[PDB]
């Protein structure tokens, strides 16, 4: 079957939920996780919902979950291919952390509009030189992409 | 002026040094009392590693200050 | 930051090349096997040390260099003791259940940390009952899944022990980190090398007694450089010896 760390973490993640976030395992693969994060209060992504894909590697929890955005989003932390730039998914991962940690942290990049952004994207520099124009763009992209069916 | 060097082993020692002294000399002096050689030593003051080149005054180390000593045992 | 993903694949291609070559915990081997690594021309300094040590030392147990060597080395040392002294084993089980409660009390992530503890306790309990033998334990200690789960416990107590005595150890940390900052970055994650500060904490948290043999190329005092943790007014013999060559730890056994 599975290692106990996944079995338990699933059970706990289903019987307790996280406010603002739907997160349920794939019916065919227990290591595959489909996630909808609903865009948070008073942030450019207000009123939109964003699908995400989380996967737990073989060596987990000794290495971070793999996480990617499906829903297209104007953000200095998330690029064209949906890849998430987050510290606890690379350098600052600890086996003491869990999926709930990944989710909250990602959410708080929007929540909690994380600027972020002392890094160098084409989006980040736009957010650097002027908050004004950039914040509106992300409101527009929420409109175009994050909704609805 | 007297200074203290605290080691992880639950021990403290004391040294007679001058603010002109290089970190190298301080290490040399620790060797004289403990045995640990300069190149196995790391010294730390105010959450910063003291550097082989500079001197006590460069780091603003005063009368009755405590330095901290750890060993080079980093390993994988 | 887009280049990052492709260096994770290097840090895996290298980690796996090291992983196929030699097990996490090797079987015992004669200390002479170590000398074999050195020849009188290309590495004479080490060969001297190796040869001097073989007067005192009988066998060597190689530990895979994967960033966890020190922790893995200690835990093997402990496990071995506990399979020869039953009381020690029983005493360790008791003090382990305490760590669990100490961990949540110190603000660690509840269920995850608790489960690491619970998994180790069940390991120890099955050794005590007789489910695991000398041979099964070493098979578990080599399965990457199991082995690293057990190791996490020792990483956790090393962290716990530091926070438990923060005011005391904080001045030893550097680059301006706090105790908590150091722990989370350096001690809690896997694959992260151990330094003196961590080495001290694990040994004290574990309640054990260790000699480290510092095999470098330098001239040394008679019998080579070594270090006892803890160093005491007492004169109780060390119950685990580690060999330390620059950047690496293996377990070594006194002669008989």
């Amino acid at each position: 079957g599975l290692p106990r760390r996944i079995i338990k973490e699933t059970q706990r993640l289903l019987a307790e939920p996280v406010p603002g976030i739907k997160a349920e395992p794939d019916e065919s693969n227990a290591r595959y996780f489909h996630v909808v994060i609903a865009g948070p209060q008073d942030s450019p992504f207000e009123g939109g919902t964003f699908k995400l894909e989380l996967f737990l590697p073989e060596e987990y929890p000794m290495a971070a979950p793999k996480v990617r955005f499906m829903t297209k989003i104007y953000h200095p932390n998330v690029d064209k291919l949906g890849r998430i730039c987050l510290d606890i998914l690379k350098d600052k991962w600890s086996p003491a952390l869990q999926i709930r940690t990944v989710l909250l942290s990602i959410q708080a990049l929007l929540s909690a509009p994380n600027p972020d952004d002392p890094l160098a994207n084409d989006v980040a520099e736009q957010w650097k030189t002027n908050e004004a124009q950039a914040i509106e763009t992300a409101r527009a992209w929420t409109r175009l992409y994050a909704m609805n069916n | 002026m007297q200074i203290f060097v605290k080691t992880l082993t639950g021990k403290t020692i004391t040294l007679e040094v001058e603010p002109s002294d290089t970190i190298e000399n301080v290490k040399a002096k620790i060797q004289d009392k403990e045995g640990i050689p300069p190149d196995q030593q790391r010294l730390i003051f105010a959450g910063k590693q003291l550097e082989d080149g500079r001197t006590l005054s460069d780091y603003n180390i005063q009368k009755e200050s405590t330095l901290h000593l750890v060993l080079r045992l980093r390993g994988g | 930051l887009a280049y990052d993903e492709a260096i994770m694949a290097q840090q895996d291609r290298i980690q796996q090349e090291i992983a196929v070559q030699n097990p996490l915990v090797a079987t015992l081997a004669p200390f002479s096997i170590l000398c074999a690594e050195y020849d009188n021309e290309t590495s004479a300094a080490f060969l001297s040390k190796a040869t001097e040590l073989s007067e005192v030392y009988g066998e060597i147990r190689y530990i895979r260099g994967d960033g966890n060597c020190f922790y893995r080395a200690i835990l093997v040392g402990l496990i071995e003791i506990m399979l020869k002294d039953r009381a020690r084993l029983e005493k360790f089980i008791a003090s382990s259940r305490d760590w669990t409660r100490t961990l949540v009390e110190l603000g660690f992530p509840d269920w995850t940390c608790t489960d690491f503890c619970d998994f180790f306790i069940e390991f120890l309990e099955k050794i005590h009952s007789g489910v695991h033998t000398e041979e099964a334990v070493y098979t578990i200690l080599n399965d990457d899944g199991s082995a690293n789960y057990i190791l996490m416990f020792f990483r956790l107590i090393t962290s716990a022990f530091l926070k438990q005595n923060s005011e005391e150890y904080a001045p030893f940390i550097d680059e301006g980190m706090t105790v908590a900052q150091y722990c989370e970055q350096e001690i809690e994650p896997m694959w992260k090398d151990a330094d003196h500060l961590a080495i001290n904490s694990l040994i004290k948290a574990a309640g054990t007694r260790v000699r480290i043999e510092y095999m470098d190329r330098t001239a040394a005092p008679n019998g080579g450089w070594h270090y006892d943790i803890p160093s005491d007014d007492q004169q109780i013999a060390p119950e685990i010896t580690l060999l330390y060559r620059p950047g690496h730890y293996d377990v070594i056994y006194k002669k008989d």
